[PDB]
């Protein structure tokens, strides 16, 4: 059940696809999209 | 004035200029046996 | 304006001998 | 040891390397046991 | 909330020595400066000295420099004002003063207390 | 009523009164903060005293103060002055006196209010183009104030001096190369122009060494007459991710805002310039201390 086994690699690929789907959601919360901060509390604190 | 312990080990020093002044970095006082440089002084020099 | 100390009172500076060719050795320590 | 500055020119006899206005100077002292940093005007002394 | 009270005032022969007290209360933070003033009747106020609390360093005005001495008890946080070798020109009401900040007293005693926020009741002194 | 209930928001989406067996996930319960934690510098205050004594320099020799690892009270400083104009970018005028930063920079000079329109980067003029320019990245504030009569120790200067030309004369002696000022930097011409311009329209020039590229540096200072009371300008810049300490306002030091007491429950935290919500735990040290 090593890396040379090509069906085992497909099993791992499917698991990795699940993980990447979740990680993009988790990682897009630190994006600012051009705002002064990616935190709503920071924006509320700093501006009017 | 900054006191220096006397030894014979490899050391790293660094200097940069920002709007906050002139920053001095050295390997001593934080990472003596590695070489990572951490700021230890900011001098009030504002002409570039 | 801090007081850096007593101004030096000597009359003449020591004689300095520039010989660049004695210091032209090559020991490379490149960034790694 | 270092001399740092914002304007540079030549001495009386045409030799390059004179810093004009306030100059930052970093000198070790104490047989390499302290570092002394100052920032001021170096007026060349006369004499031999 | 902050209360400043001067005490110890009285009349002594000119060229004598005297010491006030200025009880201070209502500070929740140790970063403040306390100054001494005097008011001669029928004129404007003018400052004498101040103490900067966390640092502990003190300064005095030109007129009474050296003649006066300021200090503070480490357990009572009360400031003093020691006069020595008093003169007839030193008859006035001594005021205590304080501020929210820590860096205003130097400008304050040289601008008759423009920056202060806290004032004491005062204590009249007259020299015979 | 859409927000009444879980079934209510079930119905308001699907736009219907007879939602099918639609087995949602619905909105989640989020924890409420049972406490608040604050850490900051203790027993040290940002020191604005140098701003109070002495002659304030011109716009082109503005003096800079840099504060880190201290507690500040900007309201006290602004109370001692008669505030004419007070405008901030990327920060609000109420926020600049109440937020935590890593470094605060206060540049002050002598400025006559007549050229208020020359301080914004828009409407370039001679001030923002040769004398003083604020960075476009960090949040900034700009203050125009007048010192009152009762404040004695600010020694009024003799006139309002300011640069109008700072330019470089190339070796061809034909081309003129303007020297624009870079944000948070002194103009290149401050080395030749004196602190106070003696006469409106004077000229200054110096010859640059070949190390500096040769050529000539030519500058000219204009003057605006004094006022009855001195008018000054303040520029404030704040930085966020630069120090391990912070510049914070002063609080009341009799509270229970300690990490070691509220260990394990949801809390607001304002450890330093950084703040948020979370749960703390005793835990083995892992980074660089
Ligand atoms: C941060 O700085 C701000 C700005 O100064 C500071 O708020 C100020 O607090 C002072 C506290 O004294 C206020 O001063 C008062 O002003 C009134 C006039 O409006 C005076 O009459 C008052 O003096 C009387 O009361 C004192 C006791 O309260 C007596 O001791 C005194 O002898 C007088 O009888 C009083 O001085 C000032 O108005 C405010 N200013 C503003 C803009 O709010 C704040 O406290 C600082 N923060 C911290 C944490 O230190």
């Amino acid at each position: 059940f090593t890396t040379t086994n090509e069906a085992f690699q497909k099993v791992q690929d499917a698991v990795n696809n699940n993980a990447q789907a979740l990680s993009k959601l988790a990682s897009e919360l630190s994006n600012t999209f051009g705002a002064i901060s990616a935190s709503i509390g920071d924006i509320i604190q700093r501006l009017d | 004035t900054y006191n220096i312990t006397e030894d014979e080990i490899l050391e790293w020093f660094g200097i940069t200029q920002t709007a906050q002044g002139v920053h001095l970095f050295s390997s001593r006082y934080v990472d003596l046996y590695g070489g990572n440089m951490f700021q230890f002084a900011t001098l009030p020099v504002y002409d570039t | 304006y801090v007081d850096v100390g007593p101004d030096s009172v000597k009359s003449a500076c020591i004689e300095v001998d520039i010989q660049q060719t004695f210091f032209d050795k090559t020991w490379p320590r490149p960034i790694d | 040891a270092f001399m740092l500055g914002s304007s540079v020119g030549n001495f009386s006899d045409g030799k390059m390397g004179r810093f004009f206005n306030h100059t930052l100077v970093l000198l070790p002292d104490g047989c390499g046991t302290l570092l002394r940093a100052f920032y001021c005007i170096l007026e060349p002394r006369s004499g031999n | 909330q902050v209360q400043l009270q001067e005490s110890g005032g009285g009349s002594v022969q000119a060229g004598g020595s005297l010491k006030l007290s200025c009880s201070v209360s209502g500070y929740t933070y140790s970063t403040y400066c306390i100054a001494w003033f005097r008011q001669v009747p029928g004129k404007e106020r003018e400052g004498l000295a101040f103490i900067k609390n966390p640092e502990g360093n003190t300064d005095y005005a030109d007129s009474v420099q050296g003649r006066f001495f300021i200090s503070q008890d480490t357990v009572d946080n009360t400031v003093y004002l020691s006069m020595n070798s008093l003169k007839p020109e030193d008859t006035a009401t001594y005021y205590c003063a304080g501020a929210v900040s820590n860096w205003v007293c130097g400008m304050s005693i040289k601008s008759q207390g423009y920056g202060m926020d806290y004032w004491g009741k005062g204590t009249q002194v007259t020299v015979s | 009523d859409c927000g009444f209930n879980d079934l209510s928001q079930l119905h308001c989406s699907y736009e219907s009164f007879d939602v099918e067996s639609g087995v949602y996930s619905v909105s989640s319960f989020e924890a409420k903060p049972s406490g608040s934690v604050v850490e900051q510098a203790e027993g040290v205050e940002c020191d604005f005293s140098p701003l109070l004594s002495g002659t304030p320099p011109q716009v082109y020799n503005f003096k800079r103060l840099v504060f880190t690892n201290c507690n500040y009270n900007l309201t006290k400083l602004l109370s001692l002055f008669s505030v004419n104009d007070f405008t901030c970018s990327q920060i609000s005028p109420a926020a600049i006196a109440s937020n935590c930063y890593s470094s605060l920079i206060l540049d002050y000079f002598s400025y006559p209010l007549s050229m208020k329109s020359d301080l914004s980067v828009s409407s370039a003029g001679p001030i923002s183009q040769f004398n003083y320019k604020q960075s476009f990245s960090n949040p900034t504030c700009l203050i125009l104030a007048t010192v009152p009569h009762n404040l004695t120790t600010i020694t009024k200067p003799l006139k309002y001096s300011y640069i109008n030309k700072c330019s470089r004369l190339l070796s061809d002696d034909r081309t003129e190369v303007p020297q624009l000022v870079n944000a948070n930097q002194y103009s290149p011409c401050v080395s030749i122009v004196p602190s106070t311009v003696w006469e409106d329209g004077d000229y200054y020039r110096k010859q640059l060494s070949p190390l500096e590229g040769g050529g000539w540096l030519v500058a000219s200072g204009s003057t605006v007459a004094m006022t009855e009371q001195l008018q000054m300008g303040f520029g404030i810049t704040v930085q966020y991710g630069t120090d391990t300490n912070s510049v914070c306002p002063k609080l009341e030091f009799a509270n229970d805002t300690k990490i070691a007491s509220q260990l394990g429950n949801c809390v607001e935290y304002s450890l330093y310039g950084v703040s948020g919500r979370g749960v703390f735990q005793n835990c083995t040290a892992v980074g660089v201390r």
